């Protein structure tokens, strides 16, 4: 992971999350689940179909092209000929497969890096209130509850509202 | 064979709207771009970490 | 009390290459390559390709007396030449510009 | 932004700023305004600048090509010819679009990672004597003027001598 | 530096590391010096090495191509065989070139990228125990040992084990 993310301070996947590419994981006293964020996984889905049509326009489809045929006196102009064909077809070989390699390299990533993007947000927006307990993972230092896990998910967690409980709390440590 | 299609080859015709193929670079109609490949996966997804 | 910050996965055994590492298993991914085929020699646009069997092109517009089948075409959307096409020019000689010929014909 | 700033935790442009591409704001009591940042804005245009000319240089000019007759009995080289014609077209069809596309996202990357560069090395800078405001914008623990603003901007500010004063600012939260 | 580790936040090289391209510096009472890091290492090692491989393999090696002679009253011709043996020789060196520039960049963020992986991974190890001491810096709030060195380049430092005693000299600050 160029981005440290995936494959890195993250180890793993979550075959448990199938809403989406990018979720979080909760456990409030009340229960435990996956719920995948919208926003950013619904981005990555544009985005990703972009390219993937992007690449595709760039290719014209090829239209009828069958070989020539010549005679036994005109062995330069076939050999010229070839020399086509087998000059066009090296280049567009050359073009797909350098093109997928290194695509492929940037769409990974992509995904990576979205995955910071979300964590930082997220830290950006608890900062005190818990403690980054590794692996992407954070810890109230306040209880919190399945309609407060959705304030989280919402970008709109309210910083002041547990600024107070968590203070104490924190600086029992 | 009594058979349609938009795309036709020496070794038999082609259905699909990818970009290339590697069947023959001998096409009639509206075919994909020949090329010598043999595998060209794109990645859309991310990288599968399952454990 | 706690919140991760995860991403998907699932039982897909799809690899793709990258630059700095082959054989990547990744969670999606399309194919860009088409490699399967009919089998068959099919129609275009709903016309059926002539099929010129064991004559070939000198065969079928001379009227070698070998290619009587071919007698009633006269439309067609490709022209197809087997292996076998040989009853072309049965009186021995040149067909002076026989390329080009068939290259007209092409059209 | 891959980068998470621009688009990101840093919504908006400043339409303010027309000094340069990445810069501060400023409100010390003294009163408001904005100043770009030369080191890295320079750096941006350079490197920018060396961008386009070295994707242009890459194109050779093109030299006299005019087309070429034939005969009706020519009709096969005809062909060839067009092929090649056709052929080439291609090539540099899709080599000058497909390069504009993907180094589009380049160049747009590299902005989003200058300032988030910025930001940081600021941030590292502040440490305590500032907090966090969201963004992209510190809050000082101490008072500070103008002439101190050019500490910030300068890549110099002095942690320690404000380190005390934001001490005891810091402890009354 | 599109990361800001490389010649950013980190200005300088280390003359003095041989043992490979990533390491930490460290001076306990015992001694100085340095020790390159394995897993990073390694793996940029094999990265850049797949990739020249990769790069290099899209290029088949060329095969006997010997130019062809013309009378002179195939000029057409010739100026088609030219014209061919032109535009191919052209592709191929903006092929060349465009792609050695544009994956320079790549490489060169790499390695930048690795370096800000690695502080980042230690920096998420220490916390409170060390402080940001700049330029790639920690700065231990308890005394350590060669052989607790090699537990930081282990990843496998116990923050715990020393919480109790950086704690009570961190609080005298
Ligand atoms: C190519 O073959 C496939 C079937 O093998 C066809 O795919 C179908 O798409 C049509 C039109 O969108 C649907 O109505 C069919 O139900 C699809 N088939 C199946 C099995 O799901 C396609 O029509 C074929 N095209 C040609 C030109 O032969
Ligand atoms: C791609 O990865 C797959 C899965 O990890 C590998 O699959 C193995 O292939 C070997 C060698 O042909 C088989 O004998 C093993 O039984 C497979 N192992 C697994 C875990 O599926 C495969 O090695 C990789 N392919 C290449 C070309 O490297
Ligand atoms: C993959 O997932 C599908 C359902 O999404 C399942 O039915 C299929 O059998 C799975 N394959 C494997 C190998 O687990």
């Amino acid at each position: 992971g160029l981005f440290g993310a995936i494959a890195g301070f993250i180890e793993g996947g979550w075959t448990g999350m199938i809403d989406g590419w990018y979720g979080y994981h909760h456990q409030n006293e009340q229960g435990s689940g996956y719920a995948a964020d919208q926003k950013s996984t619904q981005n990555a889905i544009d985005g990703i179909t972009n390219k993937v049509n992007s690449v595709i326009e760039k290719m014209n489809t090829q239209f009828t092209a069958v070989g020539k045929e010549f005679n036994n006196l005109e062995r330069r102009i076939e050999n010229l000929n070839k020399k086509v064909d087998d000059g066009f077809l090296d280049i567009w070989t050359y073009n797909a497969e350098l093109l997928v390699l290194l695509e492929n390299e940037r769409t990974l990533d992509f995904h990576d890096s979205n995955v910071r993007n979300l964590y930082e947000k997220v830290k950006s927006q608890l900062k005190n209130n818990a403690k980054e307990i590794g692996n992407g993972c954070f810890e109230f230092y306040h209880k919190c509850d399945d309609a407060c896990m959705e304030s989280v998910r919402n970008g709109t967690y309210d910083y002041p509202k547990y600024s107070e409980e968590s203070k104490l709390n924190r600086e029992e440590i | 064979h009594d058979c349609n299609t938009k795309c036709q080859t020496p070794h038999g015709a082609i259905n699909s709207s990818l970009p290339f193929q590697n069947i023959h670079p001998v096409t009639i109609g509206e075919c994909p771009k020949y090329v010598r490949s043999t595998k060209l996966r794109m990645a859309t997804g991310l990288r599968n970490i399952p454990s | 009390d706690t919140i991760c910050i995860g991403y998907h996965a699932n039982n897909s055994t799809d690899t793709v290459d990258t630059v700095l590492e082959k054989n990547v298993t990744v969670t999606h991914s399309v194919n860009l390559l088409e490699d399967s085929h009919n089998g068959k020699l099919c129609k275009l646009k709903g016309i059926a390709p002539l099929q010129l069997g064991k004559c070939n092109i000198a065969g079928w517009l001379l009227g070698n007396p070998e290619c009587d089948l071919l007698l009633t075409a006269s439309s067609w959307s490709y022209i197809v030449e087997t292996s076998n096409s040989e009853n072309g020019t049965c009186y021995p000689g040149d067909f002076i510009d026989y390329e080009e010929l068939r290259e007209q014909l092409s059209s």
